């Protein structure tokens, strides 16, 4: 039962570069490839079928060539919308079967991040708990650091973090940190400050607010 | 004439088994690991290389009931030829023997 | 219009058995397979098996192991696949697509997400994010919301009813004890806020449940 190898898992490409994907088949399959792109959270969709034949409403910068048993998708002046898992499909002998995928990744220019903070919701006390929500948004490269301060003094308890795949939009990261405490003990505290160590700065990035 | 009727008939239902050929095969081979003959089109193309008897051997059913197909598109091949021409010689004899004032 | 119709979510307890379904709609040929292709979180995509509607024939791939069974009503024009007695390995989106008998999916269905736990179905809490009253600003605000204590996954969440996506990142879910909570982001001109209303809408499948929540200054 054919076995298709994607090589490289990853492929790290500049803006406007021409990028290829590698397809290669366990035994002779004529053209009988296809390919198809899925995004984040999104469902696969076909790009190219037959090896190289194009499919309506698919960009023209997308092409495919081989046959036999090497295959290649091509992606010439690639862009942020590219950013996302292709993976190669046959259908020359029974049963169908799907390479293993590979990661479109790409390096952007270096972004600081604009970091916002946000206090509990009149709603959410109501509720009787309080989360302290940071947003760490559009920065590059993905390496980010994030600290919790109650009162000047470092809080690490109850601290939850969430990372963004790569932004098909402009190539950047984002990342949420959440601080979720008690009414009672988000109560008893005045100053709440998030903190943002990233590449692009020697100086952390600072927001907080006051409870009261 | 007979003749005609019989040949025009073979080749009507010639190509009523290339195309439900077509669709049975990859009904009867899908299933099968390995098999070849999975798709309409490429079906539809040995459903012919087939009933003609051009042997590429470039698709062929695996199984019990693609092969069964392939002989009832063989046979239909094979008869309606020999319709065709066994017509075609009765046309040329009964013409001949008319150019005899027969 | 959307060619495959699938249900958002499932949840199955462990031991348990569910029927997925896939309506289709557009050109229809006795011809068509629906075949069903399996992705766990972070992994690639498996194919499961496949059915031709107009004859009932199914095949499956036997290289794992037999979970599914194939079905589909021709009236209707939906698929059908049982799944059955299901452990968390089982735990996936399962997506459909349309095959015209030439070897490729031209079309998929959106995914149901599966997720096999003995935890139970919560809707979410949904609680806006403005600025506090100290925070300065340029020509841009940042707003948000945070969808809370939901279970199983997915939610989807959408900026005034999908007409605002520039500017978006949904983080995420993050699960602890039981439940899901994730956060939303939206960005849009200073000038425009709150002049122009800003408001996160928060459809949860397992539920049945889609919540509004405006988000005002504090
Ligand atoms: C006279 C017969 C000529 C054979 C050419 C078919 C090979 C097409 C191909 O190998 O070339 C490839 C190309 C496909 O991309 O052929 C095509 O697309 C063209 C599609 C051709 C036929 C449509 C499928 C026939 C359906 C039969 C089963 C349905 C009822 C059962
Ligand atoms: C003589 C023709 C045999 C019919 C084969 C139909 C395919 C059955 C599927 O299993
Ligand atoms: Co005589």
């Amino acid at each position: 039962d054919i076995l298709l190898t994607q090589s490289p898992a990853i492929l790290s490409v500049s803006p406007g570069e021409r990028v290829s994907f590698s397809c290669r088949a366990s035994q002779s399959i004529g053209t009988d490839i296809h390919w198809y792109q899925q995004r984040t959270n999104g469902s696969p969709r076909l790009l190219i079928k037959y090896a190289s034949e194009s499919i309506s409403g698919i960009p023209s910068r997308f092409s495919g060539s081989g046959s036999g048993t090497d295959f290649t998708l091509s992606i010439n002046s690639v862009e942020s919308e590219d950013i996302a898992n292709y993976y190669c499909q046959q259908s020359n002998r029974w049963p169908f079967t799907f390479g293993s995928g590979t990661k479109l990744e790409i390096k952007r220019a270096d972004a600081a991040p604009t970091v916002s903070i946000f206090p509990p919701s009149s709603e959410q006390l109501t509720s009787g708990g309080a989360s302290v929500v940071c947003f760490l948004n559009n920065f590059y490269p993905k390496d980010i650091n994030v600290k919790w301060k109650i009162d000047g003094s470092e809080r690490q308890n109850g601290v939850l973090n969430s990372w963004t795949d790569q932004d098909s939009k402009d190539s950047t990261y984002s990342m949420s940190s959440t601080l979720t405490l008690t009414k009672d003990e988000y109560e008893r505290h005045n100053s709440y400050t998030c903190e943002a160590t990233h590449k692009t700065s020697t100086s952390p990035i600072v927001k907080s607010f006051n409870r009261n | 004439a007979l003749h005609w009727r019989a040949a025009g008939a073979a080749t009507v239902l010639l190509v009523i088994v290339l195309l439900a050929g077509s669709y049975l095969a990859v009904l009867a081979e899908r299933g099968a690991p390995g098999a070849q003959l999975i798709t309409y089109p490429r079906a539809l193309w040995w459903s012919v290389e087939t009933a003609t008897t051009v042997g590429y051997g470039d698709l062929y059913p695996v199984t019990l009931w693609g092969r069964c197909v392939a002989v009832v598109v063989m046979v239909a091949g094979i008869t309606s030829f020999g319709l065709v021409t066994a017509a075609l010689a009765t046309w040329f004899v009964g013409r001949e023997q008319e150019r005899r004032g027969h | 219009q959307v060619q495959l119709q699938q249900p958002g979510a499932e949840l199955v307890k462990p031991g348990a058995s569910v029927k997925l379904s896939c309506k289709a709609s557009g050109y229809t040929f006795t011809s068509d397979w629906i075949h069903w292709v399996k992705q766990r979180p972070g992994h690639g995509l498996e194919w499961i098996g496949e059915i031709i509607p107009s004859y009932g024939r199914a095949n499956y791939n036997e290289k794992i192991q037999k979970k599914a069974t194939l079905t589909a009503d021709k009236s209707s024009s939906t698929a059908f696949m049982q799944l059955s007695s299901l452990t968390s390995e089982d735990s996936a989106v399962y997506y459909c697509a349309r095959e015209r008998g030439d070897g490729y999916f031209a079309v998929w269905g959106a995914g149901t997400t599966v997720t096999v736990s003995s935890a139970k179905t919560t809707p979410p809490s949904v609680y806006p994010l403005a600025p506090g009253s100290a925070a300065q600003t340029n020509s841009m605000v940042t707003l948000g919301c945070l969808v809370k204590g939901y279970f199983p996954e997915p939610v989807t969440v959408t900026w005034n009813s999908g007409s605002l996506s520039s500017g978006v990142h949904t983080f995420p879910a993050v699960l602890q004890s039981d439940l899901y909570t994730l956060s939303s982001s939206v960005t849009v001109p200073s000038s425009s806020w709150p002049s122009e209303t800003v408001t996160c809408n928060v459809a949860h499948p397992a539920s049945s449940t889609k919540v509004d929540k405006k988000i005002v200054p504090r």
